[PDB]
RNA sequence: UUAAUUGCGAUAACGAACGAGACCUUAACCUACUAAAUAGUGGUGCUAGCAUUUGCUGGUUAUCCACUUCUUAGAGGGACUAUCGGUUUCAAGCCGAUGGAAGUUUGAGGCAAUAACAGGUCUGUGAUGCCCUUAGACGUUCUGGGCCGCACGCGCGCUACACUGACGGAGCCAGCGAGUCUAACCUUGGCCGAGAGGUCUUGGUAAUCUUGUGAAACUCCGUCGUGCUGGGGAUAGAGCAUUGUAAUUAUUGCUCUUCAACGAGGAAUUCCUAGUAAGCGCAAGUCAUCAGCUUGCGUUGAUUACGUCCCUGCCCUUUGUACACA
């Protein structure tokens, strides 16, 4: 509810935040994710990787 | 029980305090030529016919 | 090597998948034929698209309809469309755009969702009532 | 010639299939029949309660046949319906627990429900057996 | 408060802004609530184009 | 309420006075020399502007 | 009682001779005779209908509908 | 780990409005105009967009 | 006629509706004309339909539900008093009920008794408040949309604490709206509105 | 003219800024791209049943092949009143038909000017001036009590006065959510139980599991037959559970019994123009427990306008004024 007290119309506030996920599936060996991990480190976007398949 | 059939030639705004009565001009379906002004309640479109229990008297806006 | 297209039809939020491949006559939906659908009197909206052509024209194919999603006549909306739309891509597709046409302004004629979903959707709740319009009564005194 | 469970109507199958399981002695019934309502949220007992019980017993056979694998809590929550709680608003309570559970161990006994993986119950062999034999007399019956 | 928000209203619009507003509200002159607004330039007030160029 | 506003009528006359030729009495090319040689920020304000010239066009030659 | 809605097995012999001759029969026309009301209104519709004096047109429970025996 | 990310955003979200009030009453007097936090492996590299750096 | 055959059997009543003619599947649109002029174009029973139960974009511009099959119509204006709102299902089943209904009693095809009894309760002069009263002619869409809100309402009322069901209650007021009796909510609810226009006519 | 100080224009006006529009989110179209074992599908294989000829309906998240119709989110495309006819000095516009997923600003919101109120909030704020107390405390801690107390009045609601119904069986389909690690969440599944609810495990830090949230109204078959009736379920009596340090002034749930007013509501007054009103339930907020509330979502889906100043107010111009806290 907008106002900080109870007087006032009952007007509502709706703040929506969004989180998109993606889903990358690689056949990399030990030798490639040593240096692509170590790289593309972007602000606002974090990264896992699942490296046990 | 003669009830005359007269089909709307022409629409002629709204009258009555809202606009709940709508004055049109029809033509005598039966022995034509003759065209009265008359008032209607519901939606009127144009060619639409309409039955008179009196073809005579004629119609006034409805201040 | 088989003619087969893989159709959609939809009713507000009601998704009626058909698989209308080179048969002799297996219509049938959620792997039940079509003479059981769950409203005994929409049993005649989720047929029309058969009766409105001919059954002649599917004495030479086999349909299979996947409903999910909305309500009991959301879904057979749903199905008809998915039938009748299902139908006229197989002869697009597989016989000429002539009987195509010829099928098409059958099944527009008599009036029609049946080829393209009614664009209604529902509106959002706003705040101060029970719906998107109905406001809540007002205390003036 | 390949009439199944699904090619019959819903309860035209059902009625028979209970006339079947009423002929046949064999599916038990829990004892305290006469006393239960089949739900928590309901008014009386069953009308007929004179074994109803061979119509609930027919249509977990039908629903588990044409499911994957069911539970009792989905039987619960599928046969449960609106309760009424008085002057407040319509409710779902799901529907008792121990009627849809001696059912499918009455099935389970006779050799139409199977203890299934992923939890739940499957359809025996012996089950798409008896239930399609009663579904091609069905049909055939009329015709 | 008339010499210090117009300083600073006179900075940023040297600076290379299109527009900039400075709202001073509070008792000003002896306990009266008072809206004292200093403005140059070009302010826009609706649409998305308040969160793009518009700082608060 | 299909009213034209001053920023896509302006726009319109602005274009039309400078590409009289290079706009041919049909929104379809009109949009895609909207796409070339303006830069509107919108996808809707550019089909509303070449809608225009488009009607212009085809005013201006009776 | 409650308006002549009796059980009896006189006004069996009563129905047989009065049912024939009605355009329409249902529950509704049964009971607005002052006859049996509803619940012996059903089972007698139902067992004029295995004698044949009836002709169900539609069967639909909560309004089944009759005629007179061609 | 083990938290959702449906929360673990907004509440590394919430570190972001704690640490901007907290440099906003403390560094407020030095300039500052926002924070922003880079998360990295082994490191989350919290930089101060302040003005006079030789006493920030 | 032509009895086909597929991989799916069709009962042969389903598969003697193929392009033969739309009925219900037994109530025909040859049709028993509508017979009073004014009204035509204004009542359909030349789109034949298998229910009474369309989607249906009616209330779209203004006279687009002027194009909806009448049958539609009352299925439509059977739903009122809001225990009942929605529930068209109900309703088709109620109207499929007293169509066979006054068949089975005076049969005539229980379409054209339908669309003589709306010809018939239709309401065709009526007043406007001008204290006063000024008696004015009414809009044929209107004389429709009042002859459906008089029968519907007409039936419930008298199905209201009963044992005739809607069904047997509207079937009776169709039927005696259609031959004029004023025995029905009917014509007699109509010479009423008529009745005070004649006061001012 | 317009939804519009939106425009065509006329012009001591000329050239500008804000607001409207534009913008943004969203809901619809995409047999087009880009991919999907956290979504599906059609195939083969290991097979289950009915048939026997090929054919039907299923199972297999660790048997392989293929694509993207459905579903998801990326970059985009599409609509601009498009074309035609009318129609106004043939100017902005408006009306009708056609095509189209879409022809009301395409539907719905968000954002939203200048000026103003002595509108509400010092009980949201280590937001704060002043004033009052500062320990026999007006600080915050503990025990219990009260915010719920009942001649009476008023406002939002829920349930109903039934046969378009109730009840019993069967039939049986959504959408937006949310969900636990040093914590007790959403909780399948099997057993115990008429219940409510217990137990022993289980999947899920989540398009993987709850979950297809197989929701309710609704559908069909049957039992009630115009009666305060089996409509209605209020008050009360006793018992069994769950949450909680604590249930008495009954937390809630469940079982049986008790059955009240209420037969559609006076003068008045509210909200509403299409997937809208209305019926129906569902999820989220507070939450240990408690929703008859709200915030959202779908399910079923009308009647009646497509208008006008009559009432109640609005915007611009003219006009009268002894009003200007108007």
């Amino acid at each position: 509810r907008k106002t900080p007290n109870g007087e006032g119309s009952k007007t509502w506030e709706t703040y929506e935040m969004r989180i998109h996920k993606r889903y990358i599936d690689l056949e990399a060996p030990v030798q490639i994710v040593k240096r692509i991990t170590q790289i593309t480190i972007e602000p606002g976007v974090d990264v896992e990787v699942v490296v046990a398949s | 029980t003669p009830v005359t059939l007269a089909k709307v030639i022409k629409v002629l705004g709204r009258t009555g305090s809202r606009g709940g009565v709508t004055q049109v001009r029809v033509e005598f379906l039966e022995d034509t030529s003759r065209t009265i002004v008359r008032n209607v309640k519901g939606p009127v479109r144009e060619n639409d016919i309409l039955v008179l229990m009196e073809s005579e008297r004629e119609a006034r806006r409805l201040r | 090597a088989v003619p087969s297209v893989q159709t959609f039809g939809k009713k507000k939020s009601a998704t009626a998948v058909a698989h209308v491949k080179a048969g002799k006559g297996l219509i049938k939906v959620n792997g039940s034929p079509i003479t059981l659908v769950e409203p005994e009197i929409l049993r005649f909206k989720v047929y029309e698209p058969l009766l409105l052509v001919g059954l002649d024209k599917f004495s030479n194919i086999d349909i299979r309809v996947r409903v999910t999603g909305g309500g009991h006549v959301s879904q057979v909306y749903a199905i008809r469309q998915a039938i009748a739309k299902g139908l006229v891509a197989y002869h697009q597709k597989y016989v000429d755009e002539q009987s195509k046409n010829e099928l098409k302004k059958a099944f527009t004629s008599y009036d029609r969702t049946l080829l393209i979903a009614d664009s209604r959707r529902p509106e959002p709740k706003k705040f101060g009532g029970k719906g998107a319009r109905s406001r809540f009564q007002k205390s003036y005194r | 010639p390949g009439v199944s469970v699904r090619d019959v109507a819903a309860q035209d199958f059902i009625n028979a299939y209970a006339s079947f399981l009423q002929r046949q002695g064999k599916l038990e019934v829990p004892g305290y029949v006469d006393i239960v309502k089949t739900s928590s949220g309901n008014e009386m007992p069953p009308q007929d309660a004179e074994g109803w019980f061979y119509k609930r017993a027919a249509s977990v056979a039908r629903h588990i046949y044409m499911r994957k694998q069911v539970g009792v809590g989905k039987l619960n929550k599928l046969y449960g319906g609106a309760k009424s709680r008085g002057v407040r608003p319509y409710k779902h309570i799901d529907a008792s627990g121990s009627i849809n559970r001696k059912v499918l161990q009455a099935l389970e006994k006779i050799g139409i429900v199977e203890i299934s993986p992923k939890g739940g119950r499957r359809i025996s062999e012996n089950g798409q057996r008896d239930l399609d034999r009663i579904a091609a007399q069905t049909l055939e019956e009329d015709e | 408060i008339r010499r210090a928000a117009y300083g600073v209203v006179r900075y940023v619009m040297e600076s290379g802004a299109k527009g900039c507003e400075v709202v001073v509200s509070g008792k000003l002159r002896a306990a009266r609530a008072k809206a004292m607004k200093f403005a140059d330039g070009f302010l826009i007030h609706s649409g998305q184009p308040v969160n793009d160029f518009i700082d608060t | 309420g299909r009213v034209r506003t001053k920023t896509v009528k302006r726009a319109s006359k602005a274009l039309i006075e400078r590409y009289y030729p290079k706009l041919t009495l049909d929104f379809q090319t009109n949009k895609r020399l909207c796409d070339e040689i303006a830069t509107i920020q919108s996808k809707r304000l550019r089909n509303k502007i070449a809608g225009y010239t488009t009607h212009l066009m085809k005013r201006i030659q009776k | 009682a409650q308006h002549a809605v009796i059980l009896d097995q006189e006004k069996y012999d009563r129905i047989l001779k009065e049912v024939p001759t009605y355009r329409y029969v249902s529950v509704s026309v049964l009971v607005d005779r002052l006859k049996i009301g509803g619940s012996l209104a059903r089972i007698a519709l139902r067992h004029l209908e295995k004698e044949g004096i009836i002709k169900p047109i539609s069967k639909h429970s909560k309004q089944a509908i009759y005629t007179r025996a061609t | 780990a083990l938290i959702s990310k449906k929360r673990k955003l907004v509440a590394d979200g919430v570190f972001y409005a704690e640490l901007n009030e907290f440099f906003t009453r403390e560094l407020a007097e030095e300039g500052y105009s926002g924070v922003e936090v880079r998360v990295t492996p082994t490191k989350t590299e919290v930089i101060i967009r302040a003005t006079r750096t030789q006493d920030v | 006629f032509t009895p086909v055959v597929l991989a799916t059997p069709i009962p042969e009543e389903v598969q003697q509706a193929q392009t033969e003619i739309k009925l219900f599947n037994k109530w025909s649109f040859e049709e028993v004309e509508v017979k009073d002029a004014s009204l035509v174009d204004y009542v359909q029973v030349r789109q034949p339909i298998f229910v009474a139960h369309t989607a249906g974009r009616y209330a779209n511009k203004r006279f687009r539900k002027a194009q909806c099959p009448i049958i539609e119509r009352l299925t439509n204006s059977l739903m009122m008093n809001g225990r009942n709102n929605g529930k068209k299902l109900k309703a088709v089943r109620i109207i499929k009920h007293t169509l066979d209904i006054i068949n089975v009693l005076t049969d005539q095809n229980p379409i054209q008794v339908v669309v003589d009894a709306i010809t018939n309760t239709g309401p065709r002069e009526d007043t406007t408040r001008v204290a006063r009263r000024q008696a004015v002619d009414v809009s044929p869409l209107r004389r429709v949309n009042q002859a459906i809100a008089l029968l519907t309402i007409g039936a419930r009322e008298a199905a209201f604490r009963n044992i005739k069901t809607i069904a047997e209650t509207l079937a009776e007021e169709l039927i005696n709206a259609a031959k004029g009796s004023s025995t029905s909510y009917a014509i007699k609810k109509k010479d009423e509105l008529e009745r005070v226009a004649k006061s001012n006519r």
